[PDB]
RNA sequence: UAUCUGGUUGAUCCUGCCAGUAGUCAUAUGCUUGUCUCAAAGAUUAAGCCAUGCAUGUCUAAGUAUAAGCAAUUUAUACAGU
RNA sequence: CAUCCAAGGAAGGCAGCAGGCGCGCAAAUUACCCAAUCCUAAUUCAGGGAGGUAGUGACAAUAAAUAACGAUACAGUUGUAAUUGGAAUGAGUACAAUGUAAAUACCUUAACGAGGAACAAUUGGAGGGCAAGUCUGGUGCCAGCAGCCG
RNA sequence: GUCGACGUACUUCAUAGGAUCA
């Protein structure tokens, strides 16, 4: 039963899908920069200053 | 990515005041967007064009 | 690569890279102004009605 | 710093009125017996 | 700027609510309303069910 | 805090995206049992949330 | 306009001096229809007093100026405070303003007769797009202010 | 089922009937969740598919060291410690 | 079925411990250690996701706080207190010590920790009453529905 | 095809009797 939902339609293209957004929201001084500031290291292996 | 179109000689003729055209780059998401021009789009915090 | 033109000049001149510059597509709907008919109520950890 | 008040802390929502005798068993029990003989007393 | 015009007569807006918020309501919307405080005939313009 | 909060009523009101919880600045607890108590605390209100 | 079942937010105030500590989600809801017009109307009742009383007949006072505003009332459905349901019968010649009605039962001269009528309210058509962006600071756009906000500036 | 409540008429008793009220266990789920001891973690009859890491190595005085290994040395020019 | 590839070839088996997918809707940590239990070896010494330790949705179970003793006040010897007096204590914080392989916790304990004791117990059910308010019906002033809206 | 038979799952109608009183 749980996995019945209502039936909807994903357009999200079958070949070379546009990136995903990720938005690093909170308060002032939480430390948004510099978790993305770490990510990105460790994605990419640079750090971008 | 944000950049200016307009001639800088119509800047300096007509003065800052004047209405400046703009070119706006980056990835398409959610639904195709039609291909001739006159779509009628929302930029948040600006208004419609 | 979209063109806008007649862009407000405050747009250019007070451009802060920071703040998103979000696009969104309008519908026909979109387009008109009327009356809105909705169901409303006041938010629950809102103070004052 | 604007931290989150009380009511969204326990987020209690919409409860009812409940009096206090409600939080200590106890305490309930011992009122409802001495209220009980207190109508032995007029039976 | 174009955008500063706008700006100028929403101002000019913004006074006259203001001002039409403050003032005192009409008679029509005092709730109880007795001969006296209301214009003589005021009903006689206007369409009440 | 409130922006955290308006942040979620705004996101569940509009379509509700994948929301991730990050806690940050947990080594400035000075002790193992209440940091403890602070993320299991800070974790069930989450939860309510998302 | 928007379709149908698109849900939004509402608040009241976005700029970071007027944010406070209180929560700034006003309003939560549901568009249900659009249309160009909407028929929104308000109670207002006409507040008088009787003078003269006959059993169930009775002459009543203050509901209106002139034979002209009890002309349309005639038939009009009015009761006491008590709830005695009375009609505006017939305009007297002399006095103006002053009208019989009849009543189920007998009223005290203490009543006070009221009659229900609807006036009719429209929605004003205001519109303050919110454009952040082009302002320098961003953070502090404002628009009209609420009905508090101006009471407490001009004192 | 029992007990208790209610309906069976113009009313009250005595029968009878009718309806609701019992149970732990199991599954799913909702709200709440302060302290001490203690303890388990299956399930689409899908024994369906797996990124990544680990899960099996082992030398005593007592099988084989000229490691161009280490450190001790003339306790050791066959070796002798580790 | 499926990974790498210079396309010539090469490498696979979590119904082991963690952790993923199987949906678009969901649930333990990719944690520490061999200190105990025992197992393997040439062996007292090395190894052991076997196993233990801690973390994590109220699985199933045990015990058990959220106040106790008075005075005053008010009301029909009973009830009610955002009244009032000074005594008691742990939830929590924390020197320390004990605990442990190292830690957390427990048991101890200096110093803090109580009147709205806001240090703010919950989950269900039953029954009211209020209006210049709203709707429906009719052998007048009533009845039904109901009443966050006067 | 508002098709027939069967199987399955449900709905429904048949409850008052004696005594006293007015
Ligand atoms: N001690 C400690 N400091 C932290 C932590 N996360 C962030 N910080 C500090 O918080 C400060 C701000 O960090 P940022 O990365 O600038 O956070 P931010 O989201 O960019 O803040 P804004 O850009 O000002 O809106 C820095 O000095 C960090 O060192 C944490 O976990 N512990
Ligand atoms: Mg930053
Ligand atoms: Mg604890
Ligand atoms: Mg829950
Ligand atoms: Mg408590
Ligand atoms: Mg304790
Ligand atoms: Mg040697
Ligand atoms: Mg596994
Ligand atoms: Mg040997």
């Amino acid at each position: 039963e749980r996995k019945l939902h209502v039936p909807m339609v994903d357009r999200t293209p079958e070949d070379d899908p546009p990136p995903f957004i990720v938005a690093v929201v909170g308060p002032p001084g939480t430390g948004k920069t510099t978790l993305i500031r770490s990510l990105v290291r460790r994605m990419t292996k640079s750090t971008l200053n | 990515r944000f950049t200016d179109l307009t001639h800088p000689e119509l800047i300096e003729t007509q003065g800052l005041q004047i209405d400046r055209k703009v070119a706006i780059y980056g990835y398409l998401h959610g639904t195709p967007l039609p291909s001739a021009p006159g779509t009628r789009v929302h930029i948040a915090g600006v208004g419609d064009f | 690569r979209i063109v806008f033109e007649k862009v407000p000049m405050e747009f250019v001149k007070n451009f802060n890279p920071k703040f998103p510059i979000v696009m969104g597509g309008l519908l026909p709907t979109e387009i008109k102004f009327g009356i809105v008919k909705a169901r409303l109520r006041r938010h629950r950890w809102h103070k004052k009605i | 710093k604007r931290a989150i008040n009380y009511q969204i802390l326990k987020n209690k929502g919409l409860t009812p009125k409940r009096n206090k005798d409600n939080r200590n068993s106890r305490v309930k029990k011992r009122k409802k017996y001495q209220k009980a003989q207190k109508k032995l007393k007029s039976v | 700027s174009s955008f500063e015009k706008q700006q100028i007569e929403i101002r000019k807006q913004i006074e006259q609510l203001e001002n039409e918020a403050v003032a005192e309501k009409k008679w029509s919307l005092k709730g109880e309303v007795k001969a006296k405080d209301r214009p003589e005939d005021a009903l006689l313009t206007e369409e009440l069910e | 805090e409130m922006e955290t909060m308006e942040f979620l009523n705004i996101a569940q009101h509009h379509g509700m995206p994948r929301v991730l919880g990050v806690a940050t600045h947990l080594d400035l607890f000075k002790s193992q049992s209440t940091l403890r108590a602070s993320k299991k605390r800070l974790k069930h209100r989450f939860w309510t949330e998302v | 306009l928007c379709s149908p079942n698109t849900p939004f937010c509402g608040v009241q105030i976005v700029a970071n001096s007027d944010t406070g500590n209180g929560f700034r989600i006003a309003a939560t809801g549901i568009v249900e229809e659009i249309d160009v017009n909407i028929e929104i109307v308000k109670k207002l009742k006409l507040v008088g007093f009787p003078y003269k009383i006959f059993k169930n007949t009775a002459f009543i006072k203050d509901m209106f100026s002139s034979a002209m505003e009890v002309a349309r009332f005639e038939g009009a459905q009015i009761k006491t405070v008590s709830g005695i349901r009375g009609e505006i019968k017939r305009a007297l010649s002399k006095p103006e303003g002053h009208y019989r009605a009849a009543f189920e039962d007998k009223i005290l001269m203490s009543d006070i007769v009221i009659l229900r009528s609807w006036y009719p309210v429209r929605v004003k058509k205001f519109y303050n797009p919110v454009t952040s962006l082009l302002l320098k600071e961003k953070t502090e756009w404002k628009g009209l202010r609420l009905t508090g906000q101006i009471r407490a500036a001009m004192n």
